[PDB]
């Protein structure tokens, strides 16, 4: 199992400060180039930096260079980027990939980490349930920032015919809709979660 | 020079590890960490070139008939052939200390001991100064290390 | 972006697919040009290194090619599941640094089409204890990814309030959407029919839902 584990991104304020930091796994992390690519949500992926075995040889990308740096601890296993002054124009997920030596390929990447840069406060989500008036029943998570939340329903156990649609953004909150078709005539609850708010509700959907 | 002084020193270890036929445990200066990983896949992949080409190198050494340091020394003229062709990579240049590193076995056992230092030197000077460019372009020895590594 | 990509090319089942990349002396010209899949939600996953190589689990039907400073993928061998946005990538000796192209959303167009399967949703008794309401629109399993949603409310359209999210694609191929109409409780209140309309492939959908349940 190789695996490589992003944390830390979330809401920065436009002139504030993140560290990201990615976790490798599996492989001798002490032996590859690492890599930090991000890609604002929607646009394509842009190159950000990378960093060499014993980082020695570190390379950034023009928009990043000056403000990012990038560095690596071998005893830990541990990538990190310290982005400071960020720029709204620097809300992105900001991955993170491993590089084959022999190739310059980047082989493993990760999961990726949202990096949203506002002045809008942390707005927890508000879950109202979605009923109606075989049956396709579904919960609405409303008014929260930032973005990710998740949604799960049963707590993870029903997880086919479950749509969770792309969130939109009315004012300066998301708003986002999940739902399930379920058999008719036993309870369906929706799991949703937002990580920046520390939230976590479970909702009851009952016709 | 920073690569020179990283190159020299990674290079000096292996040839004279190889003539003692045991390791050096004291820590590395100059090349850091850099060179520790270094070594540890210098040991590795040269001691599978000695044995493809034992044969090759055994070679050269009975018609490069080799005595003194002036021969030492000397070695840089046939040595830049490794290159002189326009191909540059890294298994040309394991290949160049693999051979440096059996010249060092083979000066250990007619007594020059003495001759392993300006052989490492003159192994760094073909290696270094002439391409240089190939080499920081292929994150130097972060990128040897990069490359020959397996899993 | 330095490496230039087609915004978007696309083809029937079957067919050839040609994702081009165009390069310079510094980046392609140099060194190698390798892809990268991205699927709908995914993160990026090596498809092809060295220009032409391809890794475990890529199949026969991906080829690469170098043209001396630009770069073809070819997806020889249509099929829907390579709905994904395809990017190059060359390290840059100039620029000492890697350059992605622009990306290229690869899109499938003759599939047998299905019409979006619409349901619409009153407003949760727990939001209108905040005076606030929202209808939801949830359209789902349509094809080809293309749906305008109207909404009516007494036989009068809406113009203000109204949002719908862009299309997302699903497992099954078929895309899905979501519109909200939002009104305050006093209007939810004050009006009693709710249409919404999706309009799909010249084809309209229609839900609505009369507040007296
Ligand atoms: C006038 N030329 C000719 C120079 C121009 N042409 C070269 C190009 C070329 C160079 C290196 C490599 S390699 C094995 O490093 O990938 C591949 C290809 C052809 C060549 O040398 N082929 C080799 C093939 C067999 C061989 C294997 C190992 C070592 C030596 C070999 N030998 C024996 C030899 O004497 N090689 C001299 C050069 C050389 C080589 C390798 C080393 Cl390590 C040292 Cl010190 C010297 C000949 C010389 O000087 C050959 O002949």
């Amino acid at each position: 199992q190789v695996t490589l584990k992003e944390s830390g991104g979330g809401l920065v304020k436009p002139g504030g400060s993140l560290r990201l930091s990615c976790a490798a796994s599996g492989f001798t992390f002490s032996s590859y180039s690492m890599n930090w690519v991000r890609q604002a949500p929607g646009k394509g992926l842009e190159w950000v930096s990378s960093i060499s075995s014993s980082s020695s040889y570190i390379y950034y990308a023009d928009s990043v260079k000056g403000r990012f740096t990038i560095s690596r601890d071998n005893a830990k296993n541990s990538l990190y980027l310290q982005m400071n002054s960020l720029r709204a124009e620097d809300t992105a997920v900001y991955y993170c990939a491993r590089q084959v030596g022999a190739t310059w390929a980047f082989d493993i990447w990760g999961q990726g980490t949202l990096v949203t840069v506002s002045a809008a406060k942390t707005t927890p989500p508000s879950v109202y349930p979605l009923a109606p008036g075989m049956v396709t029943l579904g919960c609405l998570v409303k008014g929260y920032f930032p973005e990710p939340v998740t949604v799960t329903w049963n707590s993870g156990s029903l997880s086919s015919g479950v749509h969770t649609f792309p969130a939109v953004l009315q004012s300066d909150l998301y708003t986002l809709s999940s739902s399930v078709t379920v058999p008719s005539s036993e309870t369906v609850t929706c799991n949703v979660a937002h990580p920046a708010s520390s939230t976590k509700v479970d909702k009851k959907i009952v016709p | 020079d920073d690569l020179y002084r990283q190159s020299l020193e990674i290079i000096s270890r292996y040839l004279r590890e190889q003539a003692t036929g045991s390791k050096d445990s004291k820590p590395l200066g100059e090349a850091g960490a850099a060179g520790r990983r270094a070594l540890e896949t210098l040991r590795r992949v040269g001691d599978g070139v000695q044995r493809n080409h034992e044969t090759a190198f055994q070679g050269m050494l009975r018609k490069l008939d080799i005595k003194n340091e002036d021969d030492v020394k000397s070695l840089s003229r046939v040595m830049i052939h490794v290159f002189s062709d326009g191909v540059t990579n890294w298994g040309r240049i394991v290949t160049l200390i693999s051979f440096g590193a059996f010249v060092a076995k083979h000066l250990k056992t007619i007594n020059q001991e003495s001759c392993i230092e300006p052989l490492a030197e003159s192994i760094t000077d073909v290696l270094v100064r002439t391409k240089r460019d190939w080499l920081v372009k292929q994150r130097g020895w972060d990128g040897f290390v990069e490359f020959f590594h397996v899993e | 972006s330095v490496l230039t990509q087609p915004p978007s090319a696309s083809g029937t089942p079957g067919q050839r697919v040609t994702i081009s990349c165009s390069g310079s002396s510094s980046n392609i010209g140099s060194n190698t040009v390798n892809w990268y899949q991205q699927l709908p939600g995914t993160a990026p996953k090596l498809l092809i290194y060295s220009n032409n190589q391809r890794p475990s689990g890529v199949p026969d039907r991906f080829s690469g090619s170098k043209s001396g400073t630009s770069a073809s993928l070819a997806i020889s061998g249509l099929q829907s599941e390579d709905e994904a946005d395809y990017y190059c990538a060359a390290w840059d000796d100039s620029l000492n640094a890697w350059v992605f192209g622009g990306g290229t959303k690869l899109t499938v167009l003759g599939q047998p089409k299905s019409s979006p399967s619409v349901t619409l949703f009153p407003p949760s008794s727990e939001e209108l204890e905040t005076n606030k309401a929202t209808l939801v629109c949830t359209i789902t399993d349509f094809y080809p990814g293309v749906v305008t949603v109207d909404w009516k409310v007494d036989g009068t359209p809406v113009t203000q309030g109204m949002e719908t999210t862009q299309p997302s694609k699903q497992s099954n191929n078929k895309y899905m959407a979501s519109s909200y109409l939002t009104l305050t409780a006093r209007a939810w209140e004050r009006h009693s029919s709710y249409s919404c309309q999706v309009t799909h492939e010249g084809h309209t959908v229609e839900k609505s839902l009369s507040r007296a349940d």
